């Protein structure tokens, strides 16, 4: 069973060819993988245990049925085909093998006891993790008489005491020395089945996974993964004293491989090292698309290809996905400087606000969606809970802190009593949060960016009143926003006709990976610095704003707006990869700031 | 039959005992023979050896400490009980402790894997709680019960451990010994909890925490709210209720603030005018003699605020403080002044406060 399988696996690893494409025939597929493993670190080999289903079918029966008596063979049979690069580079740990599956195999509700201890794949949404837990591997005993130190191994899954000192023979003198033994790591994680793929009218389950030595911190709460690993069940004891174990076992999953393919979202900020992992064939594409005279309007108009025109709101929500530069003000003692853009959408009903939030929330990774009455003051920022076991008050994070890199869509912004609305004043302007409660005195921080939607008071935009009276928000809160979009839309007989003609079409029947990669690039390798010709159009653009907004009674302008222009101007330069702010990048993001309140 | 020479430990003990005497400072005058002087008056029992100097004097040693720091700690402390017998006034059963400092390389509370147990690391964090101080039994002296002898020098490991063998061929109770408690050896023991510092938090994460165990004359250095910088070894600890389950614990030996505002060592005009380095004191004098000082602290404290010249002055006079007096009856006059600002939107109110607090 052991020798008969490495011989059959090496063949696979050597002679395999696929009708597929990788990294955008080079026959030695897994030998090329094994070469890459040698040119860099990271001694793991991600094998797809379906390729081994084409090449063979009598190991693919024994890999998903005796996985713990096979995967060691799959390590050994890779160490030897590493002969090509043995002398060249000599790493230390070992080479590894990690079967997986592109597509899931089961749910969390159809795990049956004919599947105990055999490879299994599920999918879910990690809820919470834990801190590391040691786990002994090699004991280390020592006698009190002979003071002789033997080192017994854990082979089957338990540690046996020798009870005879190889020198003095006192028949029990061998204590166990803890901190001289060898330990390994172990983490406990909880999945939660996705809303899709669950029965009619039911509540999500959870499943406990156990990570191990190297996978120990490779996932975060809030991630959607495709875990692959063995499925085990261990007994439990009714007393922690007697050996009377129960008869109903308890199951978990010894994870073996993760996979976070989130193509429905963009790129999270764990892949900044992975931006250097772009095909140079692609950087040409991006740099060339960034030269067309209107790449702004060509990318913007590709957001949410179901909303009708609304041309400006998509401009704003596109500049929000880039944000101003991240300058480093630690020297001037000023503190830090917000670089993300907060957008407010106000306008009479039916104008498709909540659809834009529902679209963004499903686009950006690390986001949240909240509402008006179903969210409290402390549930948005940070609460203090009586931890159940230890009976102690411990801190937790709300919604505005769980996002932290992304967008916190807050629908129904009007219908939040003024208490829970005055909480956003801190987290949305300084990017911080200062907590001082019973035993907890700390100061969090986050890099969120609100995107709120409200209705006018009376829910009807009556043009008799003044703009600062249909909104009915204070000034110490309207100034923390910098793009207040008034969707003033009546019954334009032409607009209604065009919209209906568009909506009906959805009943008969640019790319993403351009945008999904353009964004990662424009985040990784761009930092627009102002100029002197741009800086000289930014001063007057604020001295006129005052005289304008003073009289009309619409919305006054405080010096904070002069920073927003910066935030907007720079954010425009990033769209075209210009790496330097010039004049036009101020006129554009000034016309945008002016022609939104009209 | 006789015990085994733990050679890697005793050779290190010997070389450390040599280093303690040979190493000298810039002017001869062996330095660990004068810091070890105050080590005799009561309540002092920790010598603080810098680690960078142990790098100068030797390097085949530093790589033994920094890799076996738990094997060879019980010997680097005996090699301090012999080096200090040259004083003759120490109680003969007193015991001393070595406390390193100034390690080269730092770490983070999230880099404390399980591949680090038993080594010598260095950690920075905040401080959340501080439990009270206790005694802890390091080596009990079991007064035998039937023999009326004294079984002696028995080491405990996280439990009471009840050694059960007597050197008397007639010991009717290999399961009964009443230990004394007026000869045994105790050491202080405080257990505090530290929380990951702010500048290390990965974005979108709740800060972790671990237990550190101060175990010496170092027992109340860290208080709650401080940002100390601990340097000890990571150890594993069982669950003594069933003596398994293990949990990680930091076993600190030295603790010092993370960034000393005055790098000398850490309360009237003279005590402070002593620590003033030559340039420090020739600059403070220059300022105190400066004219128009009251206009170069405003212009130098709030450099990015045009105007409100009557607010910066008040803020300064708030920072300097008045004279706090205590009336003879028992009351007390308030010494420091309070200041409130009230104004239109966006007039640089929160900017004065952020300036002052940073
Ligand atoms: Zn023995
Ligand atoms: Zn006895």
């Amino acid at each position: 069973n052991v020798a008969a399988c490495k011989e059959n696996f090496q063949r696979f690893l050597q002679r395999f060819i696929d009708p597929l494409a990788k990294e955008e025939i080079t026959e030695p597929l897994y030998m090329q993988r094994l070469g890459e493993i040698n040119v860099i670190g990271e001694p793991f080999l991600n094998v797809n245990c379906e390729h081994i289903k084409s090449f063979d079918k009598n190991l693919y029966r024994q890999l998903i049925s005796y996985p713990q008596e096979v995967i060691p063979t799959f390590d050994m049979a890779v160490n030897e085909i590493f002969f090509d690069r043995y002398p060249d580079s000599i790493l230390e740990h070992q080479i590894q093998v990690r079967p997986f599956n592109a597509l899931k195999t089961k749910n969390m509700r159809n795990l049956n006891p004919e599947d105990i201890d055999q490879l299994i794949t599920i999918s879910g949404m990690v809820i919470r993790t834990s801190q590391l837990i040691p786990e002994m591997q090699e004991a280390f005993f020592q006698c009190q008489v002979c003071a002789h130190t033997t080192r017994v191994e854990m082979d089957r899954g338990r540690i046996a005491e020798p009870s005879v000192c190889g020198r003095c023979h006192t028949t029990h003198s061998m204590a166990l020395i803890h901190n001289r033994s060898l330990f390994s790591d172990k983490q406990m994680i909880k999945l939660q089945e996705s809303p899709e793929d669950m029965p009619a009218g039911q509540t999500p389950h959870t499943v406990i996974l156990f990570a191990h030595n190297d996978l120990v911190d490779k996932v975060q709460p809030g991630d959607r993964v495709n875990v692959t690993g063995i499925y085990r069940a261990v007994p439990i004891r009714v007393n922690p004293r007697v050996s009377n174990v129960k008869s109903v076992y308890k199951t978990h999953i010894d994870v073996i491989h993760y996979r976070k393919t989130d193509a429905k979202r963009l790129h999270g900020l764990d892949e900044e090292a992975e931006q250097k992992l772009f095909s140079e064939k692609r950087v040409e594409l991006l740099k060339e698309l960034s030269r067309k005279p209107d790449i702004y309007e060509r990318l913007a108009s590709a957001l949410a290809p179901s909303i009708y025109e609304h041309e400006d709101i998509k401009k704003g929500i596109l500049l929000q996905l880039f944000g101003g530069t991240r300058k480093d003000f630690s020297h001037t003692g000023r503190g830090k400087f917000r670089a993300e853009i907060n957008i407010l959408l106000c306008g009479d009903p039916g104008t498709s606000k909540s659809q834009l939030l529902q679209y963004v929330y499903n686009l950006v990774p690390r986001g949240q969606y909240t509402s008006g009455k179903g969210s409290s003051a402390v549930g948005l920022t940070a609460y203090v809970m009586k931890d159940p076991e230890t009976r102690q008050l411990v801190l937790q994070t709300g919604a505005l802190v769980l996002s932290d890199n992304g967008i916190c869509c807050i629908d129904e912004f009007d219908k939040m009593n003024e208490s829970t609305r005055s909480v956003l004043h801190e987290v949305m302007e300084q990017q911080t949060l200062s907590i001082a409660k019973a035993g907890i005195i700390c100061q969090l921080n986050a890099r969120t960016s609100v995107l709120a939607a409200a209705n006018p008071i009376e829910s009807q935009w009556n043009p008799k009143k003044t703009t600062i009276e249909n909104i009915q928000l204070p000034h110490t809160l309207l100034s923390r926003f910098d793009l207040i979009f008034l969707l003033l839309d009546p019954q334009d007989e032409a607009y209604d006709r065009r919209l209906a003609h568009h909506l009906v079409a959805l009943y008969y029947q640019l790319d993403m990976a351009v945008l999904k990669d353009y964004i990662a690039y424009a985040h990784s390798t761009i930092m627009p610095r102002l100029s002197e010709e741009a800086s000289q159009a930014l001063i007057e653009a604020y001295v006129d704003m005052r005289k304008i907004g003073s009289s009309r009674g619409m919305v006054s302008a405080y010096p904070r707006q002069l920073e927003s222009l910066i935030r907007l101007a720079e954010a425009h330069a990033k769209v075209r990869l210009s790496n330097k702010v010039e004049a036009i990048d101020v006129e554009e993001a000034k016309r945008l700031h002016r022609e939104a309140l009209k | 039959h006789l015990e085994v020479r733990d050679e890697v430990a005793e050779k290190c003990q010997k070389l450390f005992l040599d280093f303690l005497e040979e190493f000298q400072s810039s002017d001869g005058e062996i330095k660990y023979l004068q810091l070890a002087e105050e080590l005799i008056r009561p309540e002092r029992n920790t010598l603080v050896v810098s680690f960078v100097d142990l790098e100068q004097f030797n390097q085949q040693l530093s790589t033994t400490i920094q890799e076996e720091f738990y094997r060879v700690y019980p010997y680097l402390c005996r090699a301090l009980k012999t080096f200090v017998k040259d004083r003759k006034e120490i109680p003969l059963a007193k015991d001393f402790y070595v406390a390193f400092q100034d390690l080269p390389t730092r770490h983070k509370i999230r880099e404390l894997t399980s591949s680090r147990i038993g080594l010598l690391t260095r950690i920075s964090g905040q401080v959340v709680r501080t439990h009270p101080v206790h005694p802890e039994l390091v080596s009990g002296t079991f007064l035998c019960l039937d023999c009326q002898t004294v079984i002696r020098d028995v080491e405990q490991q996280f439990k009471y451990t009840q050694p059960n063998i007597c050197r008397n061929p007639v010991c009717a109770n290999r399961r009964r010994f009443l230990l004394d408690t007026n000869k045994s050896r105790f050491v202080d023991f405080q257990k505090v909890r530290i929380q990951e510092t702010q500048a290390e938090l990965p974005r979108g994460s709740i800060p972790r925490s671990l237990e550190v165990i101060l175990r010496a004359e170092a027992v109340e250095s860290a208080q709650a709210g401080d940002k100390c910088d601990f340097t000890g070894t990571l150890i594993v600890v069982p669950d003594v209720s069933k003596l398994l389950s293990y949990r990680l614990v930091f076993l600190a030996c030295c603790v010092a603030p993370t960034n000393p505002r005055f790098g000398g060592k850490e309360q009237t005009a003279e005590s402070i005018k002593n620590q003033m380095t030559v340039k420090e004191w020739e600059k403070v004098f220059e300022m105190s003699q400066d004219k128009n000082l009251y206009h170069n602290l405003c212009t130098s404290l709030f450099p990015t605020i045009h105007g409100n010249d009557e607010v910066k002055r008040g803020v300064l006079l708030m920072l300097f403080g008045g004279v706090p007096k205590t009336t003879g009856e028992g009351t007390s006059l308030r010494g420091d002044i309070n200041v409130c600002i009230v104004g239109d939107p966006s007039t640089a109110k929160s900017q004065f406060l952020k300036h002052v607090e940073e």
